[PDB]
This record gives structure tokens, C-alpha cells and sequence, in this order.
């Protein structure tokens, strides 16, 4: 970064990978729910 | 009539002997290694590069040899006279490297009118073109004081546009659509590859012969080496790109692979960096392949200017690119000397080439030199005893 | 360290070529059907 | 193109199957001087808004996002959109509503003591989620309910905004350097003049008038009967570059008088290196980012998604009308996904999200438009123009010596030319002109010969009321509700208008293909 | 896709330009460099032109592969020398770049006629890395004396090509091919490359030698080794054929084995008689290999060698390595004998492993390999004229 920044447990690649994984899980859950609906 | 060719040749040779007796009197063993390579370039690479025609190998290589042999005697005379200002001068190694550079210019011009001219026309064209080239290069080197050590402007562009002007004056309406003898053969293309490879390998000595010993000569060698290396890759890529079904074309491989060496001539000794030399070579190869694919049909069918070897796409357009690269390198602080003199050298080279080619073609167009008919173009049998078997 | 740099350069070139070929193959399989 | 397949990501692949087969044509069609003239036009037409909006954004956000960030984001998104989008004629860049949202979000973060750039990162993170779901469920099938009514209203409003801002910049130039009997000859020039200067505003007006006049003159010369046809059309395609060159040389030959020039960043660096870097941590830079704001960013993400979606989709509708001879196809689902995803990615890098601006895209399409012997003949549909524009915008920083000698007044005349040439494809503008014409001079078009004159005038007057309301909305602090007010015309067309207009009148006046019902 | 080759060539050229920008900075050895350059681009280029319908591809792919190879080898060898730092470009860098190109061309000789230009670009890129790492290992870790590069160039390229051809084995081409046949003028053209290699090989073996005694010894040993190798190759070519006929393959290739086998012992004081003995053994081994071992490899071991580059580079390279071991044992050199043995073994093993990996990469059906019917044909990748 720039100047002095607070140190976090997760680095920027780690936190963005975690956020992308959570987003992918939410998208997959929504898609599976939509797949279940309109069939039964 | 029947004796015009030997009579003109003997008169020219006696004139050369008299001029050598009048004006010519006798580091060397250092630049001799590089002279040998330029001589091998002049007499083998150009000689066999133009042997791609299936029925014109004999005339190609033999007239190349004759033209270059007379050129090394006439260019020595004219360049020594111009440098010495009419006084007697002594001949050293640099004197015979410049005479092979004049021969190179004349051979580049020969590449444009190949297959459509008589040997007598080639004698006349050599005699006139050496005078025009020597005067233009004296202007560029001494009046303009431009840096053109590899001679992208004084040699390549000059010869290419000189040959274009001569071919324009010597235009044949019957050959605009094409000719049956204007096509390559397998082994003729192999000989053309012999010439191409020799030119490609020995081009660094061609660019670095007159360069100042030390850092500048090494820079010229390295820049030419890597520019040619990049040019081969880009020429192959764009030859596969522009042709039908991605098939490689042998004309592109035989000619456009030398465009990187042609274009890096002006920037040879400058500190343009090897990456800059490779960029110049890549751009020159792309430009040469695109020219061969598109502009040569436009020059032939529309502008009534037929280029047999496509010496425009190899020497003129890469030569103009080299002049522009020299201007940019002067701009970017890569060398001394002004931008204005580089631009003036490029403009004067192109203009003098065009004007001298117009005058030379007008002299050549006279029905006196036994030029072939439209039927007999690109045929060895007009002047040579061709064997029955191939 | 020079071996690491050379392997990195090879990895970059291989990744570029593989990504371009993957994009081309995906476009081809989407387009032909 | 707007039908619902019913398959997950069905509209995405359908747009992929439509334009990508023509990929080889998208490269070969650009080997013409008209494409080069279009590149030269759109380079300025996209760089000058980028510079102005970057300056305003840096002023209003303390340079957390500035000119360099906007230029880099524009270059990256334009390259990716030209190399992947199904409507390459669209121009991607920053816009006014995005600037208003940036101002509002900066004010909200400052009031609540939140980190503005980290909030932007989280909003861009929420943007990727929204557009994946919308494309998966084919949410771009709702665009089919936007008829010529809403399209023409939005286009006319955006053109009016563009022309009004172009004139307001000239008004600002006049106010900064008013015409005075006496002036102070000792005024500091760095970074900007600190007082009124002689001959500044008048010379700017001269340059703007000359630029607009020469652009219009060369556009007319394109359709005139002078010179050989090939040279005439070459000059007409290069009318804008020739006018720009003439006026730039005119300003260059005047040395004593000061004129405001384009200003670019010194190098590829962030506008504020003391605040943030190229990569912003989503967990916070100075302080720990609150957990609640990670979830609370969904509503601003929804607002930004609505803005970008409506802007880009209506722009795509306008630039790809059947009457504009776009015979290669456009992708509604793919381009929206690419735009919102690139915006979300650029948010992670501290760069603004971008959307397809109407004025620049319509100018770009009209620049490649070929007129027959009048009648639109064909459009040079190719990808090289947008890619070259993006590359030149990215390289604008490195070419400071060239951009520093170009006055803004020439760009103002160029903007005026773009605004007056953006109204061509609007039947609302044509009907507005009919309000000042005798009925016998009205053209032989289906919406005039089949509908009574006063009925058509009432139909035009209703639209002007909507235009005036949208103009009121823009000039109010609640300018972020503008897309909703524009949406409200869709109920007006499909519910309220049939009560006072017959079906034949509605079919003639609002026709997707300009047909006689 | 027909656009794979131009796309890959452009990407590789751009990568080379970027690397030369990042890592590269700025005369009595120049004639030797020119001799090596002529060898690399003419001798190898025309030596493989013996095929009647593959001359265009042989010479053109030779030029293209070597042109890419000089740049990529310059970068890789400079990086290995400078430990990842910038380096100056002298004449020695150009000589070593041409040596790397030579190794890649030796490998290319094995799979000639059965590969695409794209496969050749990929093989060049990978083989340069493997060869340069092996050469750095031998030169600086083991510190063996291989001034002529019998083990690091010739054996490495030969066994690299053997492994690549073994992975790229075609079942349809094991019993021969109708296009795998020489012609009269094609052999005449191949003699050009043979003669140029023979004439300029002493500069190949003495380019980077220490100035003084070692360089002169390398020149003289290479010259006399070739002089003996020519006579023995002619004799054994007459011996192994019916009615004492001379086979053009033997005269084209086996006459150059003396330069390969004398490479390790070039700068050593092995005397002209020792160099002549080495060259004679090299010529005999090369002719015997061409006569008997090449069909054995093709039919039984399923390794097809188009130009028979094994009999020219591998077996003479191993002979040269063993000769170096013996010469160190006889006191002709002050290097370690175990280091020479380690250099030979490591060169062979690294060549085999790199060839296996590169051949596995090249077997992917993405690079436009010719069909079994269209092997050894120029018309697959070139515009071939109607007449000969
Ligand atoms: C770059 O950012 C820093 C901090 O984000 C700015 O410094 C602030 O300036 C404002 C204006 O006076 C005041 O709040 C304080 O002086 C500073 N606050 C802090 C927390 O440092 C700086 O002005 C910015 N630079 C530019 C050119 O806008
Ligand atoms: C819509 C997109 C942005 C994803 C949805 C965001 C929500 C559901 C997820 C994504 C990433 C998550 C965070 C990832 C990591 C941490 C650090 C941990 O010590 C506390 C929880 C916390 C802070 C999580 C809270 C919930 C969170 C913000």
C-alpha cells in the first residue's frame, strides 16, 4: 500500500479470494434453488 | 546490332583502365575480414537471390556478376574523384568497401527490372546509376553530414526507387497481367534461399564496415544481428497470416527476412539498444510482408510499375522506415547530429533516386540495346545457351 | 535464482499461450453449436 | 435478441453466438481511412470528458480518485470491451450520474467517518454478484419493454445535457475572464490564472466558433457535389481532424494571449500517494472497516447497477436500431455483464466504474456510418476503433507535449458538433421541428399522413413535458432518481397513452422500425 | 486453427523484445563468429535438404528456428551467467547463442518432416532452457573441458531429438514413407551444407577457446580429425554397400563426425596423430551407425531419426566424451576424469529427460501436425511451385 496501513490477519489476495469464494457459494446456492423451483 | 554488347564493354573497360592510370595510385588487414563478407554478399547473395525465376537463373547470376564487377571499378573511380576533388588518390581497404556498396545499390536497382532488360542496358544503367548514387551519397555524408553508416537512405531506398523509376519508364503493357515465365521453381527457390541466407548472415559486416572502430562498430554488429533475428520471426508470422490457408510463401522468406537488416542501417551505430533494434526489425519485417502481399500488385496493375523481385518491399519501404527510425533516434537523444539533416538526407536520397532513374530509363528506352520482346521476358535463351536438360 | 527467473518466464509464456488457446477453443465450441 | 430463452445464461451464450462468428470481419473491415478518422475523433471525444471528470472527481474526493486513475480505468475497460464485447461500437467511460454517485458516497462516508475507497471496493464487490444473477436469469429481457418513446426521450435529454454543459463551459470561461476596460498585467499563471486576463474569453469564443463552423462546413462538403468523389469523401470523413488541426494551428500562432489547454498527469501514478495505493485492502487501509457497511453497501450497489444497466442498455438500443443499418448483431446480455464486471474489478483497484455513454457511442457509430447516394447505406462495424481509442486514452499521459498545445475551445466546438449531430436519429426532434411548420410542408412519413395534426402535436407536447420534468430532476439534489423517472414513462406509454390515443396512432408515432402500422 | 503459428511467433517475438529490454545492455573473435554463423545457417540448413519434397520446410524452418534460438539462448545463457542480473552483449554471447541454435537444429534434424513450425517453436523454446542449464552445470559446476562441445551440444541435441521422436512415434511411418526419399539435385544441394560444415568446423571448435596455445591446438586437431574422417567415411561407405557403391547419406553426414568426436579433446595436447585416430574412429562409427543402427532404432526401438542425426551427433558425441575421459587419464589435460564422465552422463540424462518432457508437450493435437500421408511434404505448410 502507501504510507502506514493497519495490519490485518488476511492479506489482500487472501481476503479477495475469500470474498470471491463466498460470492460463488451464494451464486451457486441461488442457482440450485432456482433449479429446484419450477420442477416440482 | 550484334556486337553492341562486347563493343560497349570493351570501351568501358578501356575507359576504366585509363581513368585508373590517371587518378588511382596504391587498418587494411583489419577491415579485410569484413570486406570479404561484403564481397560474398554482393557477388553471391544478390546473385542467387534473383535466381528464383524458373527460366532466368543464368542471366540473373551472370548479369549480377558482370554488373558488380564493372561497378567496383566505376564506383572506385567516381567516389575517389568526389572525395579527392579531382586530384590523384590512394586506394586502401575503405576505398574497395564503398565500391562494393555502389555495386550493391546497382544490384538493388537491377532487381526491379530483372528479366526485362538486356546486358547492354545493365551496363548503361550501372554507369549512370553509380554517378547518381555517388553524388547523392557525397551530398548526404559531407554536405548534410547525416549519420547513415548502414545506408538505409543512400543505398537501399536510393536503389529501390531508382529501379522503380527505370521500370516505370521501361513499362511493358503486355506484362501487366502477368507472364508465363515469371514464376519460380523448386530448385530455383533453393538457390534463392542460398542467396538469402548469405545476405542474412553477412549483413552485420555490411552495416559495420565503415563504422568507427571500438564501441560504434560493436553496436552496429549487435544491432544488425538482433534486428535480423526479430525480422525473421515477424516475416514468417505475417507470411503465414496474409497468404491463403496459412501456407508460407517462398518470396516472403527469401526477401522480407532481410528487411530488418535494411531498416536498422541508419540506426546501426547509434545507442538505440538491442530492444530498439529488435523493434525496428519486427516492424520492418511486417511492413515488407504486407508490401509483398498488397502493394506490389497495386504497383504493377494500377501504377504501371512492375517490380520483378519486389525490391520496393525489401529496400525502399524498409529503407524509408530506416530513415524515419534514424530521425526518431536523433529525436530521442540516441545520437548526435540534427533531425533536419536526417530528414534532408532521406528526401534528397528519394528525390535524386527518382530523377536519376527517370533519366536512366529514358536513355535505356532507346531501341538500340537489344532489349527482349514481351514474349521472351524472363527467358535465359535470349542471351545464353541454355542446356536442353534441367 | 536465475533458474527461478527462467522458470517464471516460461510460466508466463505458457500461461499466455494456454489462456489464448483456451479462449479460442471455448469461443469455437460455443459458436459451432 | 431480447427474447427470454428460459435457460440459465441463455441470453449470454446467444449474444456470444451472434457476434463472435464475425470476428475476422471485425478486424478486416477497419482497413479504411474512415475508421482512422473515427479513431481520431473519438480519441478527443473520450479523452476530454475523461480529463474533466477526473479533475472534478479529484477535487470532490480529495484526489482519492483522479485523472490518472480514470484514464487507466478507461484504457483497461475499453481494451477489454473492444476485444470481447458484442457491440464494439459502444464507448465505455465515466459519466455524470457516476460522478454524482461518487460525490454522494464521499459525503456519506465523510459524515459517518467511513473510508470512501474501501466502501467503493465493497460496492464493486457487490456489483459482481448482482450482474451474474441478472445475466443468469436473463434479466436483460426486460429491455424489450423500452420502446422508441423512452429511447428517444433519453437520447434527446442526454444530447440537451451535453450541449448545455458545452455552452456552460464557455459561460464559465467568460465569467472567469470578463471583458474589462483595464487589467492587471502582473497575474500569477501557475497553476491557473489568479485574475482576469485580456483577450482570453474572446479568443476562446473565436476558437470555438471556428471549430464548430469548420466541422459543419466539412460535414456539408461531404454531402456536396465538389471535387472527385473519393477525395471528397476522404476529406468529409476527416472533417473533424482537419478542423481541429486548423484551429489548433490558429491558436498556436497566437502566442501572447493565454488560452486554457488540456492538462494530463505527470506520470502513471495515483493522484494522492499519501492516502491510498494501487491496491486497496477491502478490510480497511487506515482503520478497520465496519462489518455492517459490508452488507449495507448492497443498496448503493443496487442504485449503481440500475444506473449502469439502464444507461448501457438504452445506449445499445439507440446505436443498434434497425434503421441504422447495423447488420452484424448486438449483445445485450454479454456487454452488460462485461461492463458491470469490469466496473467491479476497477473498484478493487481504486478506479471508477464505467458505463456506455450515449453521446460518445452515438458519435462513434455516426463516424463509421456510410451514407448512400440522404439514406444510410452501411456501418463499418469493426473492433479496431474502440481498441485504438482505449489505447490512445491510456497513452495520453505519455504524450503530454502534444496535448498541452490543444485549447479547450476547439474541444468545445467539437462537443457542439457532436451534440448537433447526435439529434439526427430522433423522431422526437423531427416532430419538435414540425411544431413550427405549416402542415402542408410536413414530410411524407407514416406518423404524419395517418394521424391528425393536433393529435401528433399533443403527442409531442406530452413528451416535452416528460423532458421538462427530467430537466427539473437533473437540476435538483435528488438527481440519482433520474433513471426511475425515465422508467416511469414506460407505464405512461403502455397504460395512460392508450386512454387518449388510438392504437393506430400509437403504432405510427412509436414504431420500432418506422413502419406504417 | 490456422492462426496458431503467426500468433505464437508474434507472442514469442514480443516476449524476446521485452526480455532484451529488461536484461540486456551493450572484435578479434568476429571472423570466428561469422564462420560459426555460416555453419549454423547454411550447413545445417542445407544438410537436411536431401528430401525431394521437403527442401523448403527444411531450410526455412532451419532459419526460423535458429533466428528465434539465438535471441532466446542469449537471454537464457546471460541470465544463467549473471545470476538473474543484467549483462553486456559481446561477441562471445553471439557465439554461444549460435551454439544454442546449433543444438536446437541438431534436435530438429531428428523429427524433420513429421512436425509443424509451431511444434518447432515450442521445441526450440524448451530445448534452449534445458540445454543452457545443462551447459551451465557442465561448465561451472563440474568445470569440465568441452571446448568443442561434443557432449553439451551434439550428444545433447541428438538424444533430445531421439526422445522427442520416440514420444512422437507414428505407427504408419514405421515401415517407410513414399515422400521419405532423396533426389539427385536435392543431394547436390545437401553437399553444399556438408562442405560448408566441413570447411568451417575448426572455427566451431575453436571460437571460445582460450587465446594462445589452446586455440591453435583446437584448430589443428579439428582440421586433421576431419581430414582423417573423410577418408575413413568414404572407405566404410564403400565397404557397407553392395558392390562398393557410395551412399550419398554417408558422404553427406559421416564425413563430419571427426569434428564432433574431436570437440572435447580439441584444446588438449592430443597431437595431430591422436586427432586423426579420433576422426577415423568417428567416421567408422558414423558409417556403421547409418548402415545398421538406424534401421534397428526405427523398426525395433520405434525411434525414427529422419536425418540420422544419432549417427552424426550422438554416437560421435559419446565417442568424443569417452576420448576426453581417456585423454584426461593419459595426462593430456589437467581437468578431473570423473568430472568428464559426470559431464557426459549428465548431458545424456538431461537430454533424455528434456526430450521426453518436450515431446509430451508437443504430442498435444493443437500445433497442426501433418497426417501420416502428408509427412515429408512441403505442400502442408508452403506454397509449392508447379514445376521442379
Ligand atoms: C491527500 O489525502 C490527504 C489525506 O487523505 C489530504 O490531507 C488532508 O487535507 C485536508 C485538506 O486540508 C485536511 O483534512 C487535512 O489537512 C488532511 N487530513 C488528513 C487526515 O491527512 C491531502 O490534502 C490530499 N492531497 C490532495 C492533493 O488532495
Ligand atoms: C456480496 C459479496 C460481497 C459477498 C457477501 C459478503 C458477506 C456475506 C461475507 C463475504 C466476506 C465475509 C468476511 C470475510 C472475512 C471475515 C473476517 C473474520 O474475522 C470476521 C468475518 C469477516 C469480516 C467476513 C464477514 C462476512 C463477509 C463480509
Amino acid at each position: 500500500g502507501e504510507r502506514v496501513q493497519l495490519a490485518h490477519h488476511f492479506s489482500e489476495p487472501e481476503i479477495t479470494l475469500i470474498i470471491f469464494g463466498v460470492m460463488a457459494g451464494v451464486i451457486g446456492t441461488i442457482l440450485l434453488i432456482s433449479y429446484g423451483i419450477r420442477r416440482l | 546490332m550484334r556486337f553492341t554488347f562486347p563493343l560497349m564493354a570493351i570501351v568501358l573497360e578501356i575507359a576504366m583502365i585509363v581513368l585508373f592510370g590517371l587518378f588511382v595510385e596504391y587498418i587494411f588487414f583489419e577491415l579485410y575480414p569484413l570486406f570479404q563478407d561484403v564481397h560474398v554478399m554482393i557477388f553471391v547473395g544478390f546473385g542467387f537471390l534473383m535466381t528464383f525465376l524458373k527460366k532466368y537463373g543464368f542471366s540473373s547470376v551472370g548479369i549480377n556478376l558482370l554488373v558488380a564487377a564493372l561497378g567496383l571499378q566505376w564506383g572506385t573511380i567516381v567516389q575517389g574523384i568526389l572525395q579527392s576533388q579531382g586530384q590523384k588518390f590512394n586506394i586502401g581497404i575503405k576505398n574497395m568497401i564503398n565500391a562494393d556498396f555502389s555495386a550493391a545499390t546497382v544490384l538493388i536497382s537491377f532487381g526491379a527490372v530483372l528479366g526485362k532488360t538486356s546486358p547492354t542496358q545493365m551496363l548503361i544503367m550501372t554507369i549512370l546509376e553509380i554517378v547518381f548514387f555517388a553524388h547523392n551519397e557525397y551530398l548526404v555524408s559531407e554536405i548534410f553530414k547525416a549519420s547513415d553508416i548502414g545506408a538505409s537512405m543512400t543505398i537501399h531506398a536510393f536503389g529501390a526507387y531508382f529501379g522503380l523509376a527505370v521500370a516505370g519508364i521501361l513499362y511493358r503493357s503486355g506484362l501487366r497481367k502477368g507472364h508465363e515465365n515469371e514464376e519460380s521453381a523448386y530448385y530455383s527457390d533453393l538457390f534463392a534461399m542460398i542467396g538469402t541466407l548469405f545476405l542474412w548472415m553477412f549483413w552485420p559486416s555490411f552495416n559495420s564496415a565503415i563504422a568507427e572502430p571500438g564501441d560504434k562498430q560493436c553496436r552496429a554488429i549487435v544491432n544488425t544481428y538482433f534486428s535480423l533475428a526479430a525480422c525473421v520471426l515477424t516475416a514468417f508470422a505475417f507470411s503465414s497470416l496474409v497468404e491463403h490457408r496459412g501456407k508460407l510463401n517462398m518470396v516472403h522468406i527469401q526477401n522480407a527476412t532481410l528487411a530488418g537488416g535494411v531498416a536498422v542501417g541508419t540506426c546501426a551505430d547509434m545507442a538505440i539498444h538491442p530492444f530498439g533494434s529488435m523493434i525496428i526489425g519486427s516492424i520492418a519485417g511486417m511492413v515488407s510482408v504486407l508490401g509483398y502481399k498488397f502493394l506490389t500488385p497495386l504497383f504493377t496493375t494500377k501504377l504501371r510499375i512492375h517490380d520483378t523481385c519486389g525490391v520496393h518491399n525489401l529496400h525502399g519501404l524498409p529503407g524509408v522506415v530506416g530513415g524515419l527510425a534514424g530521425i526518431v533516434a536523433v529525436a530521442m537523444g540516441a545520437s548526435n547530429t540534427s533531425m533536419a539533416m536526417q530528414a534532408a538526407a532521406l528526401g534528397s536520397s528519394i528525390g535524386t533516386a527518382v530523377v536519376g532513374g527517370l533519366m536512366t530509363g529514358l536513355i535505356l528506352k532507346l531501341p538500340l540495346w537489344g532489349q527482349p520482346s514481351d514474349q521472351n521476358c524472363y527467358d535465359d535463351s535470349v542471351y545464353w545457351k541454355v542446356p536442353k536438360t534441367r | 535464482a536465475p533458474v527461478v527467473i527462467i522458470l517464471i518466464i516460461l510460466c508466463v509464456m505458457a500461461g499466455i499461450i494456454g489462456t489464448i488457446l483456451l479462449i479460442s477453443y471455448s469461443i469455437r465450441r460455443l459458436i459451432k453449436a | 435478441p431480447l427474447q427470454q430463452t428460459g435457460q440459465l445464461f441463455g441470453g449470454l451464450v446467444r449474444d456470444i453466438r451472434r457476434r463472435y462468428p464475425y470476428y475476422l470481419s471485425d478486424i478486416t473491415d477497419a482497413f479504411s481511412p474512415q475508421v482512422l478518422a473515427a479513431v481520431i475523433f473519438i480519441y478527443f471525444a473520450a479523452l476530454s470528458p475523461a480529463i474533466t471528470f477526473g479533475g472534478l472527481l479529484g477535487e470532490k474526493t480529495r484526489n482519492q480518485m483522479g485523472v490518472s486513475e480514470l484514464l487507466i480505468s478507461t484504457a483497461v475497460q475499453g481494451i477489454l470491451f473492444a476485444l470481447l464485447g458484442a457491440q464494439p461500437l459502444l464507448v465505455v467511460g465515466f459519466s455524470g450520474p457516476l460522478l454524482v454517485f461518487e460525490e454522494a458516497f464521499f459525503s456519506f462516508c465523510e459524515t459517518n467517518g467511513l473510508e470512501y475507497i474501501v466502501g467503493r471496493v465493497w460496492i464493486g464487490f457487490w456489483l459482481i454478484l448482482l450482474v451474474v444473477l441478472v445475466v443468469a436469469f436473463e434479466g436483460s429481457f426486460l429491455v424489450r419493454f423500452i420502446s422508441r418513446y423512452t429511447q428517444e426521450i433519453f437520447s434527446f435529454l442526454i444530447s440537451l445535457i451535453f450541449i448545455y454543459e458545452t455552452f456552460s463551459k464557455l459561460i464559465k470561461i467568460f465569467q472567469d475572464h470578463p471583458l474589462q476596460k483595464t487589467y492587471n498585467y502582473n497575474v500569477l499563471m501557475v497553476p491557473k490564472p489568479q485574475g482576469p486576463l485580456p483577450n482570453t474569453a474572446l479568443l476562446s469564443l473565436v476558437l470555438m466558433a471556428g471549430t464548430f463552423f469548420f466541422a459543419m462546413m466539412l460535414r456539408k462538403f461531404k454531402n456536396s457535389s465538389y471535387f472527385p468523389g473519393k477525395l471528397r469523401r476522404v476529406i468529409g470523413d476527416f472533417g473533424v481532424p482537419i478542423s481541429i488541426l486548423i484551429m489548433v494551428l490558429v491558436d498556436f500562432f497566437i502566442q501572447d494571449t493565454y488560452t486554457q489547454k488540456l492538462s494530463v498527469p505527470d506520470g502513471f501514478k495515483v493522484s494522492n500517494s499519501s492516502a491510498r495505493g494501487w491496491v486497496i485492502h477491502p478490510l480497511g487501509l487506515r482503520s478497520e472497516f465496519p462489518i455492517w457497511m459490508m452488507f449495507a453497501s448492497a443498496l448503493p450497489a443496487l442504485l449503481v447497477f440500475i444506473l449502469i444497466f439502464l444507461e448501457s442498455q438504452i445506449t445499445t438500443l439507440i446505436v443498434s436500431k434497425p434503421e441504422r443499418k447495423m447488420v452484424k448483431g448486438s449483445g445485450f446480455h454479454l456487454d452488460l455483464l462485461l461492463v458491470v464486471g469490469m466496473g467491479g474489478v476497477a473498484a478493487l483497484f481504486g478506479m471508477p466504474w464505467l458505463s456506455a455513454t450515449t453521446v460518445r457511442s452515438v458519435t462513434h457509430a455516426n463516424a463509421l456510418t456510410v451514407m448512400g447516394k440522404a439514406q444510410i447505406q452501411e456501418v463499418k462495424e469493426q473492433r479496431i476503433s474502440g481498441l485504438l481509442v482505449a489505447v490512445l486514452v491510456g497513452l495520453s499521459i505519455l504524450m503530454e507535449p502534444i496535448l498541452s498545445r490543444i485549447p479547450l475551445a476547439v474541444l468545445f466546438g467539437i462537443f457542439l458538433y457532436m451534440g448537433v449531430t447526435s439529434l439526427s436519429g430522433i423522431q422526437l426532434f423531427d416532430r419538435i421541428l414540425l411544431l413550427f411548420k405549416p402542415p402542408k410542408y410536413h414530410p411524407d412519413v407514416p406518423y404524419v399522413k395517418r394521424v391528425k395534426t393536433w393529435r401528433m402535436h399533443l403527442f409531442t407536447g406530452i413528451q416535452i413535458i416528460c423532458l421538462a420534468v427530467l430537466w427539473v430532476v437533473k437540476s435538483t439534489p435528488a438527481s440519482l432518481a433520474l433513471p426511475f423517472v425515465l422508467i416511469l414513462t414506460v407505464p405512461l406509454r403502455r397504460v395512460l397513452l392508450p386512454l387518449i390515443f388510438r392504437n393506430v396512432e400509437l403504432q405510427c408515432l412509436d414504431a420500432d422500425d418506422a413502419k406504417a402500422t
